[PDB]
């Protein structure tokens, strides 16, 4: 399998842990004159006889540890209780020298910062696409706030990953020794980081649930369905901002209860995960069958009409990558790439590839259905026609 | 015929429209301006009026 | 003091804000569709039919109106200072009958009347008395009424609108029916008295959902001008974003003059000779060839203008109806379910 | 013998035009120089009045400057308050084809009509407590173009069939006729002391008519196509038109001519309707392009755009005390400039 | 005002030809689409030709196409229907007949039986 800092310092937590418990259940010695045991966040010197080395074999979590698994490192007491202080009144000394050793730390820098310009991107973009179907008043219609619903979940979810990553700032703490992994693992199972991780997966699935109700909306527009104008909207606002919540906090309460470490990652033997993948599925999977019934209205609408059989395909591409951003149907291929049962630096390096691609969605709305729009466009001609007459 | 019904109808009105009182184009026009150098400090649309008698602001 | 005022002021405008949005449901679910057409072009007994299935009286007062103009003509032979000479050298009981109707107390309106003066119609001496008793104040929709007693003697005749025009028994500027299929509701309003001059009040129906245009294709020049007025309604610029549901009604009449007889669209219409019966042509079982081309010859006709002009705004929904047809309500509502569609998918610019 | 009669005609209209043509010795124009223009005439949108759900056809201002009732064709009267913006009536009509509304100088009735050739009057203030039908004005044999109210029981109508009405509300029969228009009567503007009113028709002419005797006094041509608009000069002197020719023209009843021409050449769309200031300086008109322009009526050039509109420009009029104006268009929307 | 007077017609032998104009004033005639109207004796009005602004469109009814050719001199407001081949059937008063608005694609009431812009018609008798 793949490993990295990630899974390292997840063995270095039971490996504190396993050590830890068994330094004070660990009997003292029926005899005298024995040397200190302590823990110095790279191995545990157990107690041993001064005026002599330590036989203590090398910590199982280093990464490198497959290789020679019978090495032991070297740390020396005299019967004073000489923890041999090396160069220039530093720490006691030891010798290392028995187990000593692009990347997919590397892989995991890259592709932040794309989906990083990527969610800015799609920021500034969305903010200008938003303060255009707010200003000209003849640009409001209920499909333009269905559209500006979509566009805050978009808003929304690429500032919660800007939260995320500057929370914990690991974009920096890739090559941390072994001095900072106490201040990673303390920052991991703390409520902060498990607060900022609720409301990412809130956000993402307000995403799904708004690419959602764009499709079910206009697939009634289509199915004839004219039913109550503020029945139907305030219906819309209560699923693309509302359904989420019913398998959201019902996940983030028990990740809070059955689970003691961590940020409420995929859990090690369980399925708590399932409370939030389920739900986007089913989104997904009906957001598709939307798709392909709208596909089908298209083609029978150009099939009726007189074109030529060059351009009715090339108007039926131009709709169907038009519809891509609206109903997020890139969503159903990466539901697929995506392998449910990776943990740890495996499930990150296969998210954030999909993220730095998915996260340019924001700004491709936003410049599809607000900047190239027939509507604002001419919306945009008329408001300088009158500062002419000035 | 109809039309010459018509036609008796539509000269009777044209003949009361020949003879009447025709005064010249330049009285006509003189006093033109006369009401509007006389009516316009009552026009609010012509001279801009305060902010505060407006009821529109 | 008198912020009281407002408080009615704001109150009252509000006990009408939540009727207006009640009137804002039922407005929006509602289609609304005008019956253009000319009068002859069985527009009149598809409304019948529609009402049935989902004015007429004036019929009684067209036949009223007739029997007084064909009786009085009777009379006037004899008024005629040298009293006109019938070619009919016996009536019969033709002429005597009709005089028998005088001031009936009321008539039943049996069918022996018509037949009586069907005959009596071309008789020569009936014409010139007719053309003098135009001196013994002669009615003005007399001839008219005349020519179409044929028209009229069918039970199942229902009056065009020319023939309303002809007599005085319309007064309503319009006339409404509502009907709901598959649970939808639809408003049609057929234009009743008003001038033949439209480029005024046509402007009030530009936000319809479509238009539907009834033509009479066995009448080919009254076809041309179904022609006109359809390219000049298809090019108003207030009528561009407009719909038009196209009725080519008169199918079983267009059907036996083409086969039955020669009178040739080629006389009125030149390019006919040249035109084949379009690949795409779906004749139905038993349907001639010629009639079969006649059919969607007269259909290409309307459709060069509306592809000649049609910017991608307005589309065209032509149907080879018949007036008689129950399947017309199903054909309105299947366009109009076509033309909401269509207007949608521009709005996201998927069309 | 119908030629003979059609010839005497010419030898009769003929001698009109050089009757007017000798009245003729110096332009307005030309007398207008020693005066200073106008300036450029910048009005802004105070209000904007929604609620209706189809296009405005028509829109009357009220004498108090307070209310106003507007017709649209999704079947409904409302009347405003242009300075609260509340709904102080709202009827629902029973033909929603209405082309035309009337603010009565009593408050107590508006009017309305359309394509169901029926004048309704509806009692605004009834001892009840609630707006209903008081009279229906049937005649006409056409559409109602526009109708203007005389007092609470007589008011004077215009209709496709060519023909102007005068009506009594009590017993229901029509009391007047005006005949002699070849084509639909489109606006008609009673003069200020209401002895005279104009007629602007689709024959792209003006006739000048008496309410008192009804025989029209003179007829007014110069303009090319339909005349959609029409308005009295405050001094009743004159009176302005708008055409479908894009052209506005400022004739004078006592000349009998024409006296000024308002038209651009980047105007080429009709004119649906026209105004005076209460000074008569500045002549307003709304175009089929969505916009309004200030004309300056003493020297026919232009003062200013009210610029604001997305549909069609239907109506428009300024209030009797002279500093509001209104407009409506079809894009549901009312607009008060000042 | 809108005044259009027709010139030309009158008895014809069958097979000949006959030349109608209409001259207009008081209009801006380059502005206008004109057209050409019948009325057949004992019959309604039936539109036979139409040409544009310009006249780089001209339009004929089903019955004369290749017969009537129609002209415009729009530098002296003059409007032709020059006739050709002519029978018995096209026997009625010929109106030339104006487009109600300038600049506009459509004419929709020149065929009416009350329309303001239409002269009085010149009688063709063949
Ligand atoms: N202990 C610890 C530790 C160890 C090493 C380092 C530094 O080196 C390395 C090495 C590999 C990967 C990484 C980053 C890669 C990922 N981010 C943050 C992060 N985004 C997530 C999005 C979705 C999910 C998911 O499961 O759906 C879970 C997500 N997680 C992990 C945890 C869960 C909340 O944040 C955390 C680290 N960093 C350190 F910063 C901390």
């Amino acid at each position: 399998a793949t490993v990295s800092l990630w899974e390292t310092v997840q063995k270095w937590r039971e490996y504190r842990r396993q050590c830890q418990r068994s330094l004070t259940e660990d009997p003292p010695p029926a005899t005298d004159l024995f040397c200190n045991r302590t823990f110095d966040e790279y191995a545990c010197w157990p107690d041993g006889e001064p005026g002599s080395f330590v036989n203590v074999s090398c910590p199982w979590y280093l990464p490198w540890a497959s290789s020679v698994p019978q090495g032991h490192v070297y740390r020396f007491c005299t019967a004073e209780g000489l923890w041999l202080q090396k160069d220039n009144s530093s720490l006691p000394w030891r010798d290392l020298s028995e187990c000593e050793e692009s990347s997919p730390e590397e892989q995991l820098l890259f592709l932040y910062i794309i989906y990083t310009v990527g969610y800015a991107l799609s920021f500034s973009a969305l903010v200008i696409a938003s303060a255009i179907l707010l200003g000209f008043r003849h640009l409001h219609c209920t499909r333009n706030y269905i559209h500006l619903n979509l566009f805050a979940s978009f808003i929304l979810r690429a500032l919660s990953v800007f939260i995320k990553d500057a929370a914990l700032k690991w974009m920096y703490s890739t090559a941390a020794q072994q001095h900072q992994w106490d201040g990673l693992l303390s920052y991991q199972d703390s409520l902060s980081c498990r607060l900022v991780f609720l409301l990412m997966q809130y956000c993402v699935a307000a995403n799904y649930y708004w690419l959602l109700v764009e499709g079910v909306y206009l697939y009634t527009l289509l199915a004839f369905s004219v039913f109550s104008e503020q029945w139907i909207f305030r219906l819309y606002v209560s699923i693309g901002w509302g359904v989420p919540l019913l398998f959201v906090v019902p996940w983030g309460i028990v990740k809070y209860l059955y689970e003691d470490e961590g940020c409420w990652t995929r859990n090690s033997n369980m399925n708590y995960w399932l409370i939030i993948r389920l739900p986007i599925l089913f989104a997904i999977g009906v957001n598709f069958l939307i798709f392909v019934r709208v596909i089908c209205i298209v083609v029978s609408k150009l099939k009726a009409n007189l074109m030529c059989k060059t351009d009715i395909k090339c108007r039926l591409a131009k709709s169907t990558l038009t519809l891509i951003p609206l109903l997020g149907t890139h969503e159903v291929i990466f539901a697929f790439v995506m392998d449910e049962h990776a943990r740890g630096t495996l499930r990150f390096i296969k998210l954030f590839t999909e993220l730095s691609f998915t996260s340019f969605q924001g700004l491709m709305v936003a410049i599809l259905y607000c900047f190239v729009n027939n509507e604002v466009q001419l919306e945009f001609r008329k408001s300088w026609e009158r500062w002419r007459l000035e | 015929t109809a039309s010459i019904a018509q036609a008796r109808k539509l000269v009777e009105q044209l003949k009361m429209e020949a003879n009447i009182d025709r005064i010249k184009v330049s009285k006509a026009a003189a006093d033109l301006m006369a009401y509007c150098e006389a009516h316009a400090k009552e026009d609010p649309l012509l001279t801009p009026v305060p902010a505060s008698e407006n009821p529109f602001r | 003091d008198q912020r009281n005022e407002e408080k009615a002021q704001r109150e009252a405008n509000k006990k009408i804000e939540k009727q207006l949005q009640k009137d804002k449901q039922v407005y929006r679910a509602t289609h609304r569709l005008l019956l253009l057409g000319a009068g002859e072009s069985g527009k009149n007994t598809i409304v019948k039919q529609m009402r049935i299935l989902h004015k007429a009286t004036k019929v009684q007062d067209i036949k009223n109106n007739l029997k007084e103009a064909i009786e009085t003509i009777v009379a006037a032979m004899s008024n005629l200072v040298p009293p006109v000479e019938l070619a009919n050298p016996e009536n019969q009981f033709r002429v005597d009958y009709i005089l028998s109707v005088m001031n009936v107390p009321d008539f039943d309106f049996p069918p022996e009347f018509y037949e009586h003066a069907k005959a009596l119609w071309e008789d020569e001496g009936v014409r010139a008395c007719y053309e003098r008793s135009n001196e013994y104040q002669l009615i003005d929709c007399a001839q008219y009424f005349l020519d179409k007693i044929d028209v009229i003697k069918q039970a199942d005749y229902v009056p065009s609108d020319q023939d309303l025009l002809r007599c005085r028994v319309l007064t309503s500027g319009i006339f409404e029916t509502k009907f709901q299929v598959d649970k939808v509701n639809f408003h049609m309003f057929d234009v009743g008295a008003q001038r033949d001059e439209r480029r005024k009040w046509i402007q009030c129906f530009n936000d319809v959902t479509a238009i539907i245009f009834v033509v009479a294709s066995s009448s080919y020049n009254r076809l041309q001008a179904a022609l006109k007025l359809f390219d000049s309604i298809w090019n108003n610029k207030w009528l561009r974003d407009t719909s038009v549901i196209l009725f080519l009604n008169k199918q079983d009449l267009l059907a036996e003059k083409v086969l039955a007889g020669k009178s040739k669209i080629e006389d009125y219409f030149p390019e006919f000779a040249r035109y084949t019966t379009p690949e795409d042509a779906t004749p139905e079982p038993g349907e001639d060839p010629r009639v079969t081309r006649a059919k969607y010859f007269i259909r290409d006709e309307f459709l060069r203008i509306s592809t000649a002009s049609g910017d991608g705004r307005h589309y065209c929904y032509p149907h080879f109806t018949c007036a008689v047809d129950t399947e017309n309500i199903r054909r309105v509502f299947n366009d109009c379910r076509d033309i909401i569609q269509r207007m949608h998918l521009r709005q996201y610019e998927l069309l | 013998e119908l030629d003979q009669l059609r010839q005497e005609a010419e030898q009769l209209k003929n001698q009109i035009r050089d009757a007017r043509k000798a009245c003729a010795d110096a332009t307005l124009s030309q007398i207008t120089n020693n005066i200073d223009p106008v300036g450029r005439i910048q009005m802004r949108t105070r209000r904007t009045l929604r609620g209706h759900l189809a296009k405005i056809y028509a829109m009357h201002w009220g004498t108090d400057s307070r209310l106003l009732v507007s017709a649209s064709q999704d079947g409904k009267l409302i009347i405003w308050d242009s300075y609260t913006t509340n709904k102080v009536h709202a009827i629902p009509l029973r033909s929603s084809w209405v082309m035309t509304c009337a603010y009565a100088p009593s408050g107590n009735y508006v009017a309305c009509g359309g394509l169901d050739n029926i004048c309704s009057i509806y009692n605004l203030k009834t001892r009840e407590g609630n707006v209903r039908v008081s009279r229906e004005l049937a005649g006409h044999t056409g559409y109602l173009s526009c109708c203007r109210f005389l007092d609470d029981n007589q008011i004077v109508t215009s209709s496709g069939d060519t023909t102007c009405a005068l009506w009594d509300i009590e017993t229901g029969q029509q009391t007047t006729t005006f005949t002699g228009h070849t084509g639909d009567v489109m606006s008609l503007s009673l003069a200020p002391d209401t002895r005279l009113f104009v007629s602007g028709a689709c024959d792209a002419s003006a006739k000048l008519w008496d309410v008192r005797e009804g025989m029209c006094r003179q007829t007014f041509t110069g303009h090319e196509s339909d005349i959609n608009a029409i308005c009295f000069f405050p001094n009743g002197n004159a009176f302005a038109t708008g055409s479908d020719d894009a052209t506005c023209r400022l004739f004078d009843l006592r000349a009998d001519q024409e006296l000024m021409t308002y038209s651009h050449d980047n105007i080429i769309c009709g004119i649906t309707s026209v105004s005076f200031s209460k000074s008569g300086r500045l002549l307003l008109a709304g175009y089929d392009d969505f916009n309004c322009n200030v004309w300056d009526a003493l020297k026919a050039d232009r003062a200013g755009v009210l610029a604001g509109h997305d549909n069609r420009v239907s109506c428009l009029g300024v209030t009797d005390d002279g500093m509001a104006v209104a407009t409506g268009s079809w894009d549901s929307f009312l607009k008060i400039w000042n | 005002q809108v005044q259009l007077q027709e010139s030309g017609g009158g008895l014809v032998q069958p097979g000949g030809s006959l030349r109608l104009s209409c001259a207009a004033s008081g209009f801006t005639f380059s502005n206008y689409k004109m057209n050409w109207v019948r009325q057949a004796p004992g019959k309604g009005l039936e539109w036979v030709s139409d040409i544009s602004q310009s006249g780089a469109s001209i339009s004929y009814t089903g019955s004369v196409k290749g017969r009537f050719t129609i002209s415009r001199d729009n530098a002296k407001n003059t409007l032709y229907l020059q006739m050709n081949s002519l029978k018995p059937e096209d026997t009625a008063v010929y109106y030339c007949a104006r487009c109600p608005a300038p600049f506009t694609r459509d004419c929709f009431d020149v065929t009416s039986t009350t329309y303001a812009y239409r002269g009085q018609g010149t009688q063709v008798t063949v």
